[PDB]
C-alpha cells in the first residue's frame, strides 16, 4: 500500500484528493461558491494493501495512484491532513477511472 | 372636431377652469381621445400633468445593488438585451446560458420574471459586484 | 474493459446512454416533453471488468458495447461526459438485451 | 437462453405473457372488466441463460419456452413488446408449472 503524507489507510480503502470546484465558466461567467456541491472528480493520492476476500493471498486495489477517477455522491470519510481535506472510499465504492 | 371644443366642454363642464379645461385637452392632445386619462391627488398646489411612454409597471428592484446610477439611484442601460420569464428563475442552469449570450455579445440584461431565487440573485450579484456584469432583475 | 470517451467503469458496471425519448406518435401527434419520462432502452457505450464471483479468475461482464439493452426504472448513476448524460448501471440490473 | 420478439432476457429471468382473463362464466353470467384482476396463470416465451449459483458451470433455468406457469402476486417487471405487455420474473420466483 502507498502512504500519503504520513498516512497510510488500511484493508481496501482509497484516499483521493477531490479536484478543484469550477468558479468561472466557459463564457466568462464567475459562479458563486456556495452553489457548487461536491465535486465527483478526484485522483488517487494513497491505497490500501486491499482485502481477504478470497482465502490464501492478498488482492491488490483496482486503482493505483496518480489516477483520476469517479466519486459518488455519498461514502466518503473526510480526513484532515495537514490542515487539508482529503477523502477515504473503498475500492468498491469507486465508480470509474478515467484513462488516457 | 377641434381640440379647443374639447378645451371648452372641459372647462364649462369643470365650473368655470379653464386650467382643468387646458390641462385635459393637452392631455388628450398626447395621449389620444380614446387615451387612458387617471386623476389623482397631488402633494404641490397646482396640477400637473405627467406623460408616462413606453412600457411603465410597478415593479421596482429585486436587490439594491444592481444601482448603476447613484445620481438618482436607479439603473440606466442602453440598447439593452431583455429576457422574459413566465416562471420564476430558480436554477443557475436557467440563467448561466442567457448571461453568456448578454457577456458575449457586451450587452446590458433586464431579466423580467415572476421572481428570483436566492442562487440565481447570488449570481447576479456577484458578476455584477465582482466582475462587472451589467444586468438587472 | 472498454472504456469510452476517456472513461473506463470498475467492477461489474457499465456504462449506457439512454435512446432518445420520442416526440411524434406513428399517428402525427406531437408529445409534450414532460411527459415523456424516463427512457428504458438503452445502448451500452462502455464495459468494466468484472468482478470475481469465485476464487481465481475474474467474471467478464454479459453484455458488450455496441447491445442494446432494458434498463430498470431505478438504480442508474448520472454521468457527465463532456455535458452529455450518460448511465451508470450494474451488470445484474440489466433486465435483458435485444438480440438481432 | 431463447430470444422473443428480438428480445433476450440476462441471467435467470423468465420472460411470460399472461393468459387472458376470464370475461364470461361457466353458466353465461358476464364479467366486468374492472374487477378482473391480474391473472396468475401465464406462458413462457423467454428465458434467460441462468445463473451463477455454483463456481465452474452455467445453470440452466428450470423452466423451458412452451411452459405454462403460476406467477406470484409481486415480482413481475412490465415489458412493452410490439406495444403488447410481457412480464418478467425470476427463475426461482415461479411458484408452479402445470405439466401434461
Ligand atoms: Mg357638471
Amino acid at each position: 500500500g502507498q502512504a500519503f503524507r504520513k498516512f497510510l489507510p488500511l484493508f481496501d480503502r482509497v484516499l483521493v484528493e477531490r479536484s478543484a470546484a469550477e468558479t468561472v465558466t466557459k463564457g466568462g461567467i464567475m459562479l458563486p461558491e456556495k452553489s457548487q456541491g461536491k465535486v465527483l472528480q478526484a485522483t488517487v493520492v494513497a491505497v490500501g494493501s486491499g482485502s481477504k476476500g478470497k482465502g490464501g493471498e492478498i488482492q491488490p486495489v483496482s486503482v493505483k495512484v496518480g489516477d483520476k477517477v469517479l466519486l459518488p455522491e455519498y461514502g466518503g470519510t473526510k480526513v484532515v491532513l495537514d490542515d487539508k481535506d482529503y477523502f477515504l472510499f473503498r475500492d468498491g465504492d469507486i465508480l470509474g477511472k478515467y484513462v488516457d | 372636431t377641434t381640440p379647443e371644443e374639447i378645451a371648452q366642454v372641459a372647462t364649462i363642464s369643470a365650473n368655470g377652469d379653464k386650467e382643468i379645461g387646458n390641462i385635459i385637452s393637452d392631455a388628450m392632445k398626447k395621449v389620444g381621445r380614446k387615451g387612458v386619462i387617471t386623476v389623482k391627488d397631488g402633494k404641490t398646489l397646482n396640477d400637473e400633468l405627467e406623460i408616462i411612454e413606453g412600457m411603465k409597471f410597478d415593479r421596482g428592484y429585486i436587490s439594491p445593488y444592481f444601482i448603476n446610477t447613484s445620481k438618482g439611484q436607479k439603473c440606466e442601460f442602453q440598447d439593452a438585451y431583455v429576457l422574459l420569464s413566465e416562471k420564476k428563475i430558480s436554477s443557475i442552469q436557467s440563467i448561466v446560458p442567457a448571461l453568456e449570450i448578454a457577456n458575449a455579445h457586451r450587452k446590458p440584461l433586464v431579466i423580467i420574471a415572476e421572481d428570483v431565487d436566492g442562487e440565481a440573485l447570488s449570481t447576479l450579484v456577484l458578476n455584477r459586484l465582482k466582475v462587472g456584469l451589467q444586468v438587472v432583475a
